């Protein structure tokens, strides 16, 4: 198959062989596969799904990152990553609770955009625990 | 004789151009509708709303042409 | 009955009228020219469908409860929420008229279009053989006069709101100075904005009509030209298709009426 | 087609159905809906003040 | 042409149209009917829990 | 006399073509309007305003052509 | 005779223009469907539902011309 | 016959082609307007002023045909 | 006489415009298929399936025009 | 009489075709101008210079056809 | 006689439209192929196969048109 | 009568199509020039030197068609 | 006699439309080739191979139209 | 001998469609050339070579249409 690496400055999040993956992006997520074109790619808040050889899956939430794809060995240089069992649905509710606080907190438009991104992050965490149940 | 015969051709041209105009027109918006939905699936019911708004605007003149086509063909003949 | 395909299609586009200057019913082939000659059948079904609408809605509205609603009460509160949502998204003024206007347009146009799905001879057959009327055809929105009557209604509302909310000084400004700004272009600007303003509602009425006239005509064609053993297989797909048309045309006439009054006033 | 007195007769029915819908149909229905939404609103209120 | 045959063909076409509507247009309606109430159904109960 | 047949044809041509031009012009412009929503969700009240301003320019000449076609068919013919 | 040789051309104009309009309009919409379905395959059933819905919108207006075109050619002759 | 009816046909060709040209040219130009306004939502007043500059040129050549068409119908015919 | 050659001309108009519509709508559709294929060689059969689905919709009107063109031409 | 009366149609064809050609060619060119303007909005007067450069070349043939059409109307017919 | 003249005109318009439709349809499909090959030339044998698979459907109708155009000119005469 | 008449009609169609050809072809070429100017404005004097070269080829055939148009009107009469 | 009048016009419509289809089809396919050559030079001969493969298929129907227009002109009339 | 007038009409349709096909064909090919030069200006003399090689194919059919239309206009008429 092909191998994917996933890291952040705080930690290596995943690395290994993958039959396939699905990954967040800018204009939404994309599927990625061995045969996919070598698309260097920006990332907005969301998840990646890690389906390893013989079809076994992991489900990672990402704050953000960049998905370089020159090779078949691809990498996500994530800004911050937590897995769907390293977080839990209560921790995703705490992320949502922080987002609800941030929505309340200030009037400034870039602050409001940060709060909106924190909401998108929190819902992406909830969605990754749903993917983890799936 | 031509007063009978030509009216059918005039209606034919009216409903032919109406069919090309209406069919070609919304296809681009329908395209941005499906690609945009594929890109931002969260926004689908919203974009769908906006889609309806621009689609009801694309229909005015071709419906003028086709309604008068049926007038020419059946009322005056 | 000895009607040819074309002849029966004819009698299916033939209309019955009542002469207001003589109270005579109108012959299958000899119309009076005088415009005072009401298209009675379409009026009858139009007003009776509007009466049914208002009776059905009043019977709930006089009793409706804010607990969990009954099965019928829910189907009315749904369309109320659906209409309110569409208005609120497009209109931001104070006027109490716009939301019920949207409602009455939606439900009445919907019920008038719904007549097109029935078997094309059922009511005309009964109206000739049981009642003996010299003609009938039942789809009200399939005649120009009702759809332009509704459009002229909306045009009078458009004028009223463009006069009320911004006055003659603003309306005259917008009609003369745009689009070319300079006073030098006023005679040309009057042409460009005037034909647009007057065509918008007239187009809305005929926009619905250009669908329901062809709709009925298509059913007439399929029932007239084809033999019965092949009528069904080509009629049924059109009926299924025309369901989406009736629903969209009702939604369109509502939405566009809100769009016009919003763009006119604010 | 042919202009006819139906163009005038239908305008009366439309205007009158809008006036009656404005008075009788719309205010009681929207009243019942908003009375429900409001009431589902007010319960969510009590939680914040009580917990503080 | 036999006009009664046209009425026969129209009858069969209506029957088959009804059969499509019943199986593909009505259930989305009874779905939405139940759904309308269901979407905010638990909302009323959620208000009393805060008082608790 | 035969002359009346040509007047319906003339209105047929002018109105059919105006249906072509207004249908495609609103299709293109209204697809760009829909497409504009992909990147951000804070522009539908603004863009919908601009859209009606420029769309007013798109259908005006088509509506003139149709108005003269209507005059020719009903009044002149 | 001289009368009927032109009604087959009124039909030809209605069905030619409606075939061009319906085919290219559906071509525009369907390619956008295959593109978005290439980006996110999980959506393919969802997009497929949106695809047939908007295709129902596009094809509705051009089809009429073919209906009357069959009337003209086999009933008016 | 040949004097009056052809003049209405000439008018029909002049203002039907002017409807095609004035409607499609602004549909294309205004879509690029709405694309820029989506990339740079701070620029819309500037871009709209530029759009009016370009739109004047787009409409100027069709307006010759529309004014002359009205001349042919009222003054000549 | 004059009647028959005008019938051949009417058939030529129907079947020619049908050629334009069926050719261009599949050029536009197949280009998107080929770019998706060049992007997803992994889903060529899947995309090709979808491609036939829509292809059946594109061809629907042009084949009516072709069947009538043959009728007008050879059967009347 | 037909010899001069059809020259109004000849001029109608000439300048209506010129109007569609010019209006659409200017629509495409100005679209690319407005997108260039949105990408670098400090740059507008330079690119607008290059627009006024090439637009002159776009309109030259249409303008000579409009001039000859007007000549065929006011001088010959 | 004149019958030949009209039959040659019918075969000429049928083959002419077939030439436009078939050549522009393959020019679009092929532009997509050449770009997908330029992006990664390892798939040239694979894409060039999908190319022929789609191009087969592009040329289905235009060769019916050509086959009958040839028939009209050489056997209807 | 109609011999000299038709010569004017042939010149009207010849110059009309040449005006569409030259206007559209320069519209497309100048739009790509403007977009290269917007991406790399300091490179404009070189691209302008390439535009003047390609534009001459674009206009060369549309200007021999106009020359024969004037020949048909003035010399053949 | 009357034969040459209509037979030259048939040949003229035949090779004129063939000139449209062949010039637009090679314009689109060639522009994709030249962009591919700018994007990845030193692959020019490979891309050129692919370009000749597709070009042979684009020129198929237009060359039949050319060959038969030559036949009608220098053989039938 | 009325025959002369139609030959000028047939040459007019050949050279009019040839001027459209060869002008829009070179307009699309050259716009892709200019985007290539804006990206890779050191490659311009290489792209000019490929552009002249492809342009020689774009003008193959149109120079046949102009060749025979100019023949028809002088030698045959």
């Amino acid at each position: 198959t092909y191998h994917l690496d996933v890291v952040s400055a705080e930690q290596q999040m995943f690395s290994g062989l993958v039959e396939k993956i699905q990954v967040t992006g800018s204009e939404g997520e994309l599927g990625i596969y061995p045969g996919h074109a070598p698309l260097l790619t920006a990332i907005k808040p969301g998840m990646i799904r890690i389906v390893k050889q013989h079809g076994h899956e992991e489900f990672i939430y990402l704050s953000g990152g960049i998905l370089e794809v020159q090779p078949g060995n691809v990498t996500v240089l994530a800004d911050t990553a937590i897995r769907g069992q390293d977080l839990d649905e209560a921790r995703a509710m705490e992320a949502k609770r922080k987002a609800e606080e941030h929505i309340s907190s200030s009037h400034g438009d870039v602050d409001y955009a940060q709060a909106s991104a924190e909401l998108a992050k929190a819902i992406a965490q909830l969605r990754v625990i749903e993917l983890t149940k799936k | 004789n031509l007063n009978m015969d030509l009216l059918y051709m005039a209606a034919a041209v009216m409903m032919g151009l109406a069919a090309i105009g209406a069919a070609i027109g919304i296809g681009i918006l329908g395209g941005k509708f499906l690609e945009g939905a594929a890109r931002q699936p969260d926004l689908i019911p919203l974009l769908r709303t906006q889609f309806f708004i621009v689609m009801g605007l694309v229909d005015a003149i071709p419906m003028i042409a086709v309604g008068l086509g049926l007038y020419v063909m059946f009322a005056v003949a | 009955e000895n009607m040819t395909p074309q002849d029966y299609i004819g009698h299916h586009l033939n209309n019955l009228q009542l002469d207001l200057r003589t109270f005579s019913l109108v012959d299958p082939q000899n119309p009076p020219a005088t415009f005072w000659t009401i298209n009675i059948d379409s009026m009858f079904f139009s007003v009776v469908l509007g009466l049914l609408f208002l009776v059905l809605f009043r019977s709930v509205a006089k009793k409706a409860t804010s607990g969990v609603p009954g099965k019928f009460q829910t189907a009315i509160e749904l369309v109320i929420g659906f209409v309110n949502g569409s208005v609120k998204d497009m209109y931001h003024g104070k006027s109490k008229l716009i939301a019920p206007l949207a409602l009455t347009i939606f439900v009445w146009v919907f019920l008038m279009n719904l007549m097109d799905l029935l078997p094309i001879d059922l009511l005309p057959y009964i109206a000739e053989h049981v009642l003996g009327l010299p003609a009938l055809r039942v789809v009200p929105s399939a005649d120009v006069n009702v759809t332009l009557s509704m459009a002229l209604g909306v045009f009078i509302l458009i004028l009223f709101y463009s006069i009320k909310m911004k006055g003659i000084g603003g309306f005259t400004k917008e009609l003369t100075l745009q689009p070319f700004n300079h006073w030098a272009f006023i005679p040309v600007n009057l042409i460009l904005e005037g034909v647009s303003l007057l065509s918008k509602p007239v187009s809305l009425g005929l926009r619905l009509f250009g669908n329901m006239y062809a709709g009925e005509l298509i059913f007439i064609l399929i029932a007239g030209l084809l033999p019965w053993w092949s009528q069904w297989i080509l009629n049924v797909p059109w009926a299924i298709f025309h369901i989406l048309i009736i629903t969209l045309q009702a939604f369109i006439f509502m939405v566009l009426t809100i769009v016009y009054l919003s763009m006119a006033s604010e | 087609m042919n202009l006819n007195a139906t163009i005038l007769g239908q305008a009366i029915a439309f205007v009158l159905f809008v006036l009656f819908c404005m008075k009788y149909v719309w205010p009681p229905l929207m009243a019942a809906i908003e009375k429900r939404q409001k009431e589902i609103a007010d319960g969510l209120a009590s939680a914040e003040r009580a917990h503080k």
